[PDB]
């Protein structure tokens, strides 16, 4: 027996034992999530423990099969995924120190509170109070105070921990046969072994830079329009040259511009459509929303849903008794068990989130036939892309009229189209430069181009030249302003959302192209079209067996990231913005200072 | 008299797939109403004999096997199939004459904590010829070194079935009762 054959009969035993231990870990986590109790915290913890022990003994037994002799691509991929040394390559004391620093980071971010003003009893937490006060506010002073206080209370206590964490992670990545931690994170978008479809981390960086260069005009026009609109409501605070204050932008970190609609509406006389009253008038319960979503999914061409999805999964809040958490998640236990955890009500947001989670559920049912180590999307932006394309298809006015949530006599005008396009743009195209800047800063900090003693000034410089927002007040180098974000302090990657948007617009364009739709792209609908469903399922069933450069090619005909469909989606909005800000200035100059 | 068909479908427990149980039902008057009266069947196929024409046919030996398998592995109980069951556990001849009856049993074969009392064979040196039993738990050597016990490149041939009531439909227990009809030159008694 050769090595390919030993690898094959070792990978089958892993598969069996692993599916059992993962079902037990995941059922234990659901029972905790649906019902919070110490027994439930205890069992979640014991099952997680047994799973981590299995994984490590199998990655210490899976080190005896070299990859230089394995020929099969799937076996090579599984062995590569199972041969990762991980954090175990570090020393025991160093590993313990890194784990403790990560734990204390999570604790300080989660339980961080600002209570200095007035009496100490005036305590404001992040989620209940800070986000609420940042979402809507009309006073400059309170927003500036909240921004500065949160930035201080985060950075002053988190910078040395971040420095130690960066040093330890860089050392671990270097010891893990890499260059730095940024290279380790970029190793996900890597294909090697198949001719014609090959990728590299530097290629990913170049592609991201090229796409941002191609997309910058639209963001420049949108930023100019937003600044012009904000000038009137907030006078004597923004210079026309550009560089709006970072704090005075809506969200606390300015990740999204969603809450700026109240100040940047094109036409206030025509309100956006809503069907909350229509849903509540026909006595629409929590079951009917999911029934309609399943009906749409089966009308597209995808299969139905199992009974266990209906009897086991819970879709409504259980009241004061048996408290739980409401975070919409599509659970996949693994042994034919698919569940959804979310509490729903009569709202458009829940109506769209039902389709969004059903997309993930359909993806899981599609790729459940693959082996255990190949049951995932091709990239991290593949699941969200499918979810958002289903959500986009489910929100068109034609679909709403067809299903029965709107009167048949309703008519659509160009003003409503412009309003919808601006609402979409404030969320999608307004969050790409921030993600790109943050990821570039993290990559440069990890790899080493950035001096240790020069961390804040260069961050503000990049924010000024790339994003186009200046600091409201000067910040000395002691601060650790980037660390205030949830993802950076909790060791998460950020390029996933950029990649997800770029993939999802291409997916939507390709899918509704095959449905024989004539007209604007933003009005495309996939209902009652089996060809598009079959084309989508052809890539859905693949899972992680094939490289993403081939799964992407199988649907859109191109094997690389593209920005042309994104620009095609926002073409009427681009024309309207070009026609609008012809009198005001376009672009920003970083010469402005407080 | 009556054939002992009731005691096969009404058994309190069913043997595992890797060690199935065969009973001869010769020397009795065939009725088949017992098998036609039971619970709805997830699958019901007969190759070679018409379902209705079973009353007037005279046979000398009627065999009745019984085991428990999963839901998506039921389709491997047929002549000319490839899989984990048809190769190492239970194989039917290419020339077959009988009925294959299966029905879901989730209420009786689910302990809510792992019903590990059902086993199947996943590793074997060679495939199984039709109607053969192999009950052995000897260590399977997948390497090039003699095996001194469980460890690297040495696996336990059997694999347990873990059944729970919350599983899907293809991972739920299914009780299978095939009825092989044997015709011989000896006078028929059934
Ligand atoms: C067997 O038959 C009895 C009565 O004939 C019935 O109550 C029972 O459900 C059947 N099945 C089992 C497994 O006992
Ligand atoms: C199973 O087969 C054995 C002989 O192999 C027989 O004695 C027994 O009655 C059969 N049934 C059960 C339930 O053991």
């Amino acid at each position: 027996s050769t090595i390919e054959e030993q690898a094959k009969t070792f990978l089958d035993k892993f598969n069996h034992e692993a599916e059992d231990l993962f079902y037990q870990s995941s059922l234990a986590s659901w029972n905790y999530n649906t019902n919070i109790t110490e027994e439930n915290v205890q069992n979640m913890n014991n099952a997680g423990d047994k799973w981590s022990a299995f994984l490590k003994e199998q990655s210490t037994l899976a080190q005896m099969y070299p990859l230089q002799e394995i020929q099969n691509l799937t076996v090579k991929l599984q062995l590569q995924a199972l041969q990762q040394n991980g954090s175990s390559v570090l020393s025991e004391d160093k590993s313990k120190r890194l784990n403790t620093i990560l734990n204390t980071m999570s604790t300080i971010y989660s339980t961080g509170k600002v209570c200095n003003p007035d009496n100490p009893q005036e305590c404001l937490l992040l989620e209940p109070g800070l986000n609420e006060i940042m979402a809507n506010s009309l006073d400059y002073n309170e927003r500036l105070w909240a921004w500065e206080s949160w930035r201080s209370e985060v950075g002053k206590q988190l910078r040395p921990l971040y420095e130690e964490y960066v040093v330890l992670k860089n050392e671990m990545a270097r010891a893990n046969h890499y260059e730095d931690y940024g290279d380790y994170w970029r190793g996900d978008y890597e294909v090697n072994g198949v001719d014609g479809y090959d990728y590299s981390r530097g290629q990913l960086i170049e592609d991201v830079e090229h796409t941002f260069e191609e997309i910058k005009p639209l963001y420049e026009h949108l930023h100019a329009y937003v600044r012009a609109k904000l000038m009137n409501a907030y006078p004597s605070y923004i210079s026309p040259i550009g560089c709006l204050p970072a704090h005075l932008l809506g969200d606390m970190w300015g990740r999204f511009w969603t809450n700026l609609y109240s100040l940047t509406v094109p036409f206030g006389q025509k309100p956006n459509i809503d069907v909350t009253d229509a849903m509540v008038d026909q006595a629409w319960d929590a079951q009917r929303i999911f029934k309609e979503a399943e009906k749409f999914f089966v009308s597209v061409g995808l299969p139905n849903m199992t009974q266990g999805f209906w009897e086991n999964s819970m879709l409504t809040d259980p009241g004061n008794v048996q408290k739980a958490v409401c975070h919409p998640t599509a659970w996949d236990l693994g042994k034919g068990d698919f569940r959804i955890l979310m509490c729903t009500k009569v709202t458009m947001d829940d109506f769209l989130t039902a389709h969004h989670e059903m997309g993930h559920i359909q993806y899981d049912m599609a790729y459940a036939a693959q082996p255990f180590l190949l049951r995932n999307g091709a990239n991290e932006g593949f699941h969200e892309a499918v979810g958002e394309i289903m959500s986009l298809s489910a929100a068109t006015p034609k679909h709403l009229k067809s299903i029965g949530l709107l009167s048949p006599d309703f008519q659509e005008d160009n003003e409503t189209e412009i309003n919808f396009l601006l609402k979409q743009a404030l969320t999608i195209v307004g969050t790409l430069p921030f993600t790109y800047m943050l990821e570039k800063w993290r990559w440069m900090v990890f790899k080493g181009e950035i001096p240790k003693d020069q961390w804040m000034k260069k961050w503000w410089e990049m924010k000024r030249e790339i994003v186009g927002v200046v600091e409201p007040v000067p910040h000395d180098e002691t601060y650790c302003d980037p660390a205030s974000l949830f993802h950076v302090s909790n060791d998460y990657s950020f390029i996933r959302y950029y990649t997800r948007t770029l993939y999802q617009f291409q997916f939507q364009e390709a899918l509704c192209q095959a449905a024989k739709h004539e007209g604007p792209l933003h009005k495309c609908d996939i209902s009652n079209s089996t060809e598009a469903g079959q084309k989508l399922f052809n890539m859905l069933r693949l899972g992680k067996s094939e490289p993403w450069t081939l799964a992407l090619e199988n649907v859109v005909g191109a094997k690389n990231m593209n920005v042309r469909p994104l620009l095609n989606y926002f073409e009427p909005l681009f024309t309207w913005l070009k026609d609008q800000n012809k009198n005001s200035f376009v672009g920003w100059s970083t010469d402005w200072s407080p | 008299n009556l054939c002992p068909f009731h005691e096969v479908f009404n058994a309190t427990t069913f043997a595992s797939v890797y060690a199935w149980n065969r009973t001869r039902i010769s020397n009795c008057v065939a009725d088949y109403s017992v098998l036609y009266n039971f619970a709805p069947f997830f699958a019901f196929k007969c190759y070679g004999v018409s379902p209705t024409k079973l009353n007037d046919l005279c046979f000398t030996n009627v065999y009745a096997d019984s085991f428990v398998i999963k839901g998506n592995e039921v389709s491997q109980i047929a002549p000319g199939q490839t899989g984990n069951i048809a190769d190492y556990n239970y194989k039917l001849p290419d020339d077959f004459t009988g009925c294959v009856i299966a029905w879901n049993s989730n209420k009786l074969d689910s302990k809510h904590s792992g019903n590990y009392d059902y086993w199947y064979r996943s590793l074997r040196k060679s495939k199984l010829k039709p109607f053969e039993r192999d009950i052995s738990t000897e260590i399977y050597q997948a390497g090039n070194k003699p095996c001194k016990g469980k460890g690297p490149n040495c696996y336990f041939p059997l694999q347990s079935y873990g059944f729970r009531p919350t599983y899907g439909v293809g991972h739920q227990p299914y009780r299978v009762v095939v009825l092989s009809f044997e015709l011989l030159h000896a006078p028929a008694t059934v």
